[PDB]
């Protein structure tokens, strides 16, 4: 399959921080930071110009994953737990990141007798620790 | 093929392991058609625990655990076989319907 | 570790072949002996399926646990039942056998479409980390030798006791 | 752990053996023996007729209790192997897993099970 | 090193030393161990009482669980066994088996159960349905010289074999499809980075388990293996099976269809309604036409009772759980009262049947009187305590929306009360020339009349009293 | 410690102390491994990289930890690097540093060296259970103040 | 920047290759260049000895450019084009020598080919286009 | 180009070593068959095969060579579907043991971590065949003269596991080589059979009964029914089973020297046989052939011992053997592993 339909805002931000290796940006930082456990975040993710392919708010409790052993999108690991000159995301924080396509699943799709992302894609987060 | 002609196997298999439960006429080819499904879902299980999941295998781990259960299960089934055909003498499985 | 290179499929083909005709023979076959010796072909074929794939233990203990006791202790079994060679001639049984070969065929039919629709060499490109480490140098005796009993502690604690409890509930089953 | 093609080879070339065997003797060999050839070996005259001969009773709980002891060892092999590359709580671990198990094997021993 | 194993390592505790005295002792155990394996009970039960009020922390290397929701169960397996062992204890003793290892049975199933009830971690949420199956089948065939107990062996083991083989083929297609993960909360991570979530797979892996789960604890299209094994084993084990049973089910199918499915709500959601429109029917028609007590037991109590419970499940924005979890608890005690009666009545005379419990409230009338509470209160009349339990539950239940299913729960209440009245009506009689010689030659007259009486009064007085229970119940998180 | 073993790969010429039953792990052309314990020492692999002296990977303490935390490790892990140095014995640069993996139950250790001369970045490494590290170090870094070329 | 072209992924390459039929001339010319950034990105995978991808996805990108070689090349310019069958040759035996050098797990020259079996790939396809 | 496969073809495997391990076990059958009817029948008797030749060199082929034609039978009541299946899988459960046996420094056929468990589930194989064999025919002297062997083998297996884990424990290994390892320490104070001389008594003992030591009590007295499941097993179907008797006699003979004694160690350490000369010219072949050499010694010595206690015990009844097997070794089969264990603690 492919994309779908959604409906949100986006909160303005201001000018992203590249850092070297991805695109960083910071909206709220609040209370306090996370070691290498089980967080539980709230996505909102986009396509490059426009398109929203999904988001924790279109189903119930916003997932829930493990920030500090690579289960994720190397990306996402680098811009929450905190990467390479970047500071981690405090409890109840809030940030907004553009992920290059190498830090991502890279130059092929996932295919399920259609890709559900675009091959070779770099998509965009919208991140709100909860 | 490895990773695709060996699960086009699995249910291969593990139909041909519910038919001969259920044509089944002796509790002993019922037992082994049982293990025969549970060998067909351990087959299942280790392929997806070799392309991935190789950093902390959680696939053998869940396969020893199976065939070690399944191992239990074929003991208990055939000490209750000995009981059965110690009270009465046959095990034909479907004429014994007093149960109803 | 890998494997010799196109030899690969034909070993593949090879089991395969194998292994259908010994289920049908596990599941045709009316004299029960054969049956649980077709079994033992079965699943000696399947170890050797486990083993191809880089899986060591899972392949000899299987071997070990299976082929073994399980396999005499059902001969042994076999030897409580008596009164074979039952008829024969196309669905020897009655009508319950059209409709077993019915509705087994549907099964395989839905699960057999639904597999080749999922791009499993697609599915193992988006996990590139998973199968990435191998904890910097381990072999495969340690890596199953070590991750049972680093974190898989409750269940290695508890399978003791089912078997304590299946070996007690046997004895006074089987004991008259 | 590297390469276990010379195992392969092994496997073939052992699998071929019997089969091999088999062949080269009936190459070479008469195509005779068109006698009785019905009854086998250390036979009162022709004897034949009979079944249920199984005294399973009595083995039947050897194979058993077997068939349970077993799952001891490959369940040992993965700690007898992770013994100093971890510390001690596994020794601690496999002794209650063995521990329960003698258990069980006092109790079919005292238990009328394992007999003559 | 923990000690959220230590409501479970006093059960330990318990059952090597049960199994030790008969190796040691020679004869002083019969009334000995019958209290001793009490005292690991209500040990454990101190335990956990210890554990109220507590975290959501993560077990060991995360494998069971520990939060409050799951305590909730453990504590109430523990009270089923309580209540249930003294009842199994005379039972067997009238029969002249071994007593050691039937109890260390049943000790070792409810530490099965006990450890279901957490296991996130999808292989010791499977080890432990097996620790409380492979348990299962010796307890109910376990009189070997009877007849109808090994049928309630062979259609019980073939049927649990091949369910269980089902629901871990869905595991291993859950293992496979999710990149490869096993703990419970950390898969619809896993199930994204990998993208082949909203794919067919996953819609396969969610029949293949509710499927397993179902026979668990038998719904209408897989009741089929629940009337035989109820009548065909011992009535003890049939009530520990019909409580415990279902509590272990219920326990984990809420956190495994509820963690690790967030987004297939409105494709098993509905499923499970037309297994509890199914479960609701079929379950009381058959039970009209009974002349068994234990298979109409299993009939009504089992294979309808099963159906307001989920009643729920499908309708839950955490706002019903509570009502899941009070009624249980009524459930419990208004099915062990008549489960206790039942046993007491047979082992007194040596029937079964329905026509024999005749002329029963002029023998001994306190039976008969604490017999017919607990009926009626199955029933779910107003002043007793399954009428507030079924009430409860549809009031949230109908305050979510659904309605085609608080109407046929309200009808097939009606249509239950029906075998609840008829074998009421055969207590009240007097017509001395139709009373079998069974109950005509009854000596009327410890353990079964004291758990009879106390779990009797618990199917009258919570109904009135809910509300201290319905405060409690409100605190649930999972 | 004792032995002295170019191991005629025409490149490294370094030491190892004792019996060393002399494995091949999979770091060809060289490894040595006791006998009583696991996880133990030298082992060194070849790669082609065609640049020049170690100095041109990055500055010392970045380019070390660019590598001591995302190939010599592991996802399941915390890596903490200790005190590093470098040699510069034949102008080679090299860079030898004493790093820990710590793991559920491993924490493995390492007194890791780097090369750039003519053989284009080919690395040794050693290695002791956590439980006995500390009686042995000394013994260990020897072995690693042995690395040249030729 | 909007999305992008699947084509033809999609199958369980039971489906592909052996029961969709299709392949078309400068379809195949995808499928080339693909394999080309698509095979530099094992490179960290060779750094840490991860043994178990570094022959499935050679396997698999093989199969694929073991094809598409053999139809692509077939609609390059017919005119003058020898030097693009004269590449296929190393593009297929550099690889074909990969695959040994990982089946008996090298590092000295599984690394060396590494780099001289893309480096020949960013030339099988620069005669394509 | 390259179409399908261009050095893939055939030339990846050579079967030369493999040959030549089988005509030197099958050498090594002759010598100890040799062995056995030239020191049993001749310890107060006349000399053995005498008149083929100077020796018997010759004889042992020829027994081989006459079982050979032997025109096969195949009796009426069973026949191909599982006759000729029997004896296969008794060949091959212990042909398939002889990958991970060394013979010497460098001479092993596979590393194979998991080598001396897949000996032990290898071993574990042939009771089936045992049993497919001995129900192959239909009447008595056969159908239980198999289930005897086959039922009294299962009961022995579990003190092999508790002797050679005893092993693994004390080498931290499970491949042949890494165990001898693991012993070529102190030459001959550093051996496991003195350091757990407990297991190595239950490790002989179980090997006498595991390659079918005692079949049959006496030389007129029968394998318990009147042959031990070969009876109608003429030509080269004995002849087979004759030779995986002798090759499991052979398999646990290697297999308790290289576990329990140096397996190519001298009494001196193995590593300290170069360096008390300051240098070596030609050490291959003499290696080569000093490992041959004293690693067969060892074994030799052990098929000496059971040819010679094949003469001093009655071997006892499967009335007392299941007795012995369980109630006996199992005890103190665990007994060792629980006192190595803290032995092993530090």
């Amino acid at each position: 399959a492919r994309a779908a339909l959604e409906l949100h805002r986006s909160l303005c931000p201001l000018l992203v921080s590249p850092r070297e290796l991805e695109f960083l940006q910071v909206r709220d930082p609040s209370f306090c930071s996370v070691s290498m456990v089980v967080t539980q975040i709230h996505y909102t993710a986009r396509f490059p110009d426009g398109t929203v392919f999904d988001s924790s708010y279109k189903r119930g409790r916003p997932l829930t994953m493990r920030i500090g052993a690579g289960k994720i999108l190397r990306g996402l690991q680098q811009g929450i737990g905190g990467g390479g000159g970047v500071t981690p995301m405090l409890v109840g924080g809030k940030r907004k990141l553009m992920i290059p396509p190498i830090l991502a699943y890279g130059p092929e799709p996932a295919g399920c007798f259609s890709e559900a992302v675009f091959a070779q894609a770099e998509m965009n987060f919208c991140a709100l620790a909860a | 093929m490895m990773f695709e002609h060996v699960l086009f196997l699995s249910v291969y298999l593990f139909s041909i392991g519910i038919y001969g439960l259920i044509t089944s006429r002796n509790m002993v080819r019922a037992l082994i058609c049982l293990e025969l499904i549970l060998n067909s879902i351990n087959l299942n299980l280790v392929t997806f625990s070799d392309l991935f999941d190789s950093r902390q295998l959680k696939g053998d781990i869940f396969a020893i655990f199976v065939i070690a259960l399944a191992a239990a299960e074929a003991a208990i089934g055939l000490s209750i076989l000995s009981s059965i055909h110690r009270n009465r003498k046959s095990t034909r499985i479907n004429q014994s319907n007093l149960l109803n | 570790m890998d494997l010799p290179g196109p030899i690969h499929e034909i070993l593949m083909l090879f089991g395969e072949f194998i292994l259908l005709l010994g289920g049908l023979g596990v599941v045709l076959l009316t004299n029960p002996i054969y049956s649980a010796f077709s079994l033992g072909l079965v699943l000696v074929c399947i170890s050797l399926f486990y083993f191809l794939l880089n899986s060591y233990f899972v392949a000899v203990a299987q071997l070990l646990i299976y082929v073994g006791a399980i396999n005499v202790l059902i001969i042994f079994a076999v030897m409580f039942v008596n009164g074979s060679e039952w008829s024969k001639d196309k669905n020897y049984w009655t009508i319950g056998d059209g409709f077993t070969s019915l509705v087994c065929i549907t099964f395989v039919f839905s699960l057999m479409t639904t597999i080749p629709d999922t791009s499993w060499y697609g599915i193992l490109w988006t996990t590139r980390s998973n199968q990435i480490v191998e904890q910097g140098l381990i072999n495969n005796v340690q890596q199953i030798g070590i991750h049972l009993a680093t974190d898989f502690y409750l269940p290695f604690e508890l399978i003791s006791i089912i078997l304590l409890v299946s070996l007690i509930g046997a004895i006074t089953m089987a004991r008259q | 752990l590297h390469e276990y093609d010379i195992f392969w080879t092994f496997l073939i070339i052992a699998s071929l053996i019997p089969i091999l065997a088999f062949s080269i003797s009936g190459l070479l060999a008469p195509v005779s023996e068109g006698p009785e050839k019905l009854s086998s070996y250390e036979s009162g005259i022709e004897p034949m007729g009979g079944a249920w001969v199984q005294f399973r009773i009595r083995y039947y709980m050897f194979a058993l209790v077997f068939v349970v002891f077993d799952v001891e060892t490959v369940f040992l092999y993965p700690w007898a192997m992770s013994f100093d590359v971890l510390g001690v709580s596994v020794f601690i671990e496999a002794l209650i897993f063995v521990l329960i198990l003698v258990v069980g094997l006092v109790y079919a021993w005292r238990k009328g099970a394992l007999e003559w | 090193n923990g000690s959220f194993i230590f409501p479970e390592c006093i059960l330990i505790f318990g059952l090597i030393l049960l199994l030790m005295i008969d190796s040691t002792s020679d004869q002083k155990d019969r009334p000995w161990f019958y209290f001793i394996s009490s005292t690991s009970l209500v040990i454990s039960i101190t335990a956990l009482l210890f554990r109220w009020r507590e975290e959501p922390i993560i077990s060991f290397s995360g494998n069971f669980q520990t939060n409050n929701f799951n305590e909730i169960f453990q504590f109430l397996i523990l009270l089923c066994s309580t209540l249930c062992i003294p009842l199994s204890v005379e039972y067997i003793e009238c029969t002249e088996m071994a007593i050691t290892e039937f109890l260390l049975f049943v000790l070792t199933a409810t530490l099965g159960g006990m450890f279901l009830c957490g296991a996130n971690d999808l292989i010791t949420i499977f080890v432990a349905p097996e620790c409380f199956s492979l348990c299962s089948y010796l307890l109910s065939g376990y009189t070997k010289r009877d007849l109808r107990s090994n049928e309630a062996t062979m259609k019980y083991l073939l049927m649990g074999g091949a369910s269980s083989s089902i629901l871990v083929h869905g595991f291993s297609w859950l293992y496979g499809s999710s990149g490869g993960e096993i703990e419970l909360q950390e898969i619809v991570n896993g199930l994204i980075n990998t993208q082949m979530y909203n794919s067919p797979g996953i819609s396969i892996a969610l029949i293949s388990i509710t499927v397993g789960l179902g026979f668990k604890l038998s719904p209408a299209p897989f009741h089929q293996w629940t009337p035989d094994v109820y009548e065909g084993s011992p009535t003890p084990v049939v009530a520990f099976l019909s409580v415990t049973s279902k509590v272990a089910a219920s326990a984990s199918a809420t956190r495994i269809l509820d963690i690790p499915f967030y987004f297939s709500s409105n494709e098993w959601h509905l499923l499970l309604e037309i297994l509890a429109i199914l479960s609701m029917i079929l379950g009381n028609l058959l039970a009209i036409t009974q002349t068994s007590m234990k298979r109409m037991l299993a009939y009504s109590s089992i294979g309808q009772i099963g159906y307001v419970i989920i009643g729920i499940i499908v309708g839950d924005s955490n706002d019903g759980y509570a009502s899941m979890i009070t009624y249980m608890l009524f459930y419990i005690s208004m099915n062990l009262g008549t489960f206790a009666c039942i046993v007491l009545f047979g082992l007194r005379t040596g029937t079964d049947n329905i026509r024999d419990y005749a002329g029963l409230y002029m023998k001994d009338p306190f039976l008969a009187l604490s017999l017919a509470l607990c009926l009626l209160s199955l029933g779910g009349l107003p002043p007793l305590a399954g009428f507030f339990g079924k009430l409860y539950l549809f009031w949230c239940g109908w305050q979510a929306g659904l309605y085609f299913l608080v109407s046929i729960g309200l009808l097939t209440s009606v249509l239950s009360i029906y075998y609840y009245l008829k074998i009421i009506k055969l207590l009240m009689t007097g017509r001395n020339q139709e009373i079998t010689p069974y109950v005509r030659n009854y000596r009327r007259s410890n353990s079964i009349e004291l758990s009879m009486t106390v779990c009797v009064i618990a199917s009258t007085i919570p109904g009135i009293s809910m509300n201290p229970i319905l405060a409690i119940a409100q605190d649930t998180l999972f | 410690n004792y032995r002295s073993y170019v191991d005629a790969n025409d490149g490294y010429s370094y030491l190892y102390p004792a019996d060393w039953r002399d494995f091949d792990f999979l770091g060809h052309d060289s490894a040595f491994k006791d006998r009583n314990v696991q996880l133990q020492s030298v082992r060194v692999a070849f790669i082609p990289t065609q640049k020049t002296d170690i100095r041109d990977l990055g500055p010392m303490d970045e380019a070390i930890f660019n590598l001591v935390n995302e190939v010599y490790a592991a996802p399941n892990q915390i890596p903490t690097i200790y005190e590093m140095q470098e040699r510069t014995v034949d102008g080679r640069n090299y860079w030898t540093f004493e790093y820990d993996l710590e793991a559920p139950g491993y924490g493995v250790s390492a007194f890791a060296t780097i090369a750039i001369g003519n053989g284009r970045y080919y690395t040794l490494i050693v290695t002791a259970n956590e439980r006995r590290w500390s009686r042995l170090r000394n013994k260990l870094k020897v072995v690693a103040d042995s690395f040249k070329i030729s | 920047p909007p999305g992008t072209v699947p084509r033809w992924g999609t199958r369980s390459y039971v489906r592909e290759r052996f029961f969709e039929p299709g392949l078309t001339t400068e379809e195949a010319a995808a499928r080339i260049r693909q394999t080309a950034e698509g095979m530099r990105t094992l490179r960290p995978m060779l750094e840490t000895m991860s043994w178990k991808y570094v022959l499935f996805y050679v396997r698999l990108k093989s199969k694929y450019l073991d094809l598409d070689l053999t139809t692509a090349m077939a609609g390059v310019p017919e005119p003058r084009r020898p030097e693009y069958v004269l590449v296929a040759n190393e593009l297929v035996d550099n690889m074909t020598e990969f695959d040994r050098f990982v089946r008996t797990p090298k590092v000295y020259e599984s690394y060396l080919y590494y780099e001289k079996t893309l480096k020949s790939l960013d030339d099988v396809a620069e005669f394509l286009g | 180009s390259k179409l399908e496969l261009l050095k893939e073809v055939y030339g990846l495997i050579s079967i030369l070593p493999i040959l030549t391990l089988l005509l030197g076990i099958t050498i090594e059958v002759l010598v100890i068959v040799w062995l056995e009817r030239e020191i049993s029948a001749s310890i107060q008797q006349r000399i053995g095969p005498e008149y083929a030749g100077p020796l018997g060199l010759l004889q042992a082929i020829a027994d081989g060579t006459k079982l050979l034609f032997k025109e096969d039978i195949l009796p009426s009541r069973g026949d191909i579907s599982l006759f000729s299946i029997g004896p296969s899988i008794a060949v091959i459960s212990v042909l398939l043991s002889f990958l991970v046996i060394p013979l010497g420094y460098h001479f092993v056929l596979a590393d194979l971590s998991i080598g001396v468990f897949l000996w032990i589930a290898i071993s574990s194989i042939a009771p089936i065949g045992l049993l497919m064999a001995g129900y192959s025919s239909n009447n008595k002297y056969s159908f239980l003269g198999g289930l005897r062997a086959a039922a009294q083998s299962i009961s022995y297996e579990i003190p092999l596991t508790f002797c050679v884990l005893a092993i693994s424990l004390l080498s931290n290994s499970l491949s042949t080589v890494d165990i001898v390892e693991a012993q070529s320490k102190y030459g001959f104070f550093g051996w496991n059979i003195w350091r757990q001389p407990i297991g190595f008594l239950v490790f002989l003992i179980s090997s006498l009964a595991e390659c079918e030591r005692l079949p049959f009590d006496l030389p007129e007295a029968e394998e318990e029914l009147v042959a031990g499941y070969q009876t109608e097993y003429s030509g080269i179907k004995y002849g087979l089973f004759y030779l995986v008797s002798y090759l499991n006699l052979l398999v646990s003979s290697l297999f308790v020297t290289v576990l329990y004694l140096g397996g190519w160690n001298f009494s001196i350490p193995y590593i300290s046989f170069f360096d008390f000369f300051q240098m070596n010219k030609a050490v291959g072949i003499l290696e080569m052939t000093m490992g041959i050499f004293i690693t067969l010694t060892k074994a030799y010595l052990f098929l000496f011992i059971s040819i010679t206690i094949r003469w001093t015990l009655p071997r006892m009844r499967m009335d007392q053997l299941l007795n012995l097997g369980w109630k006996f070794l199992l005890p103190i089969s665990l007994g060792n592993l629980l006192l190595t264990t803290s032995f092993q603690l530090v």
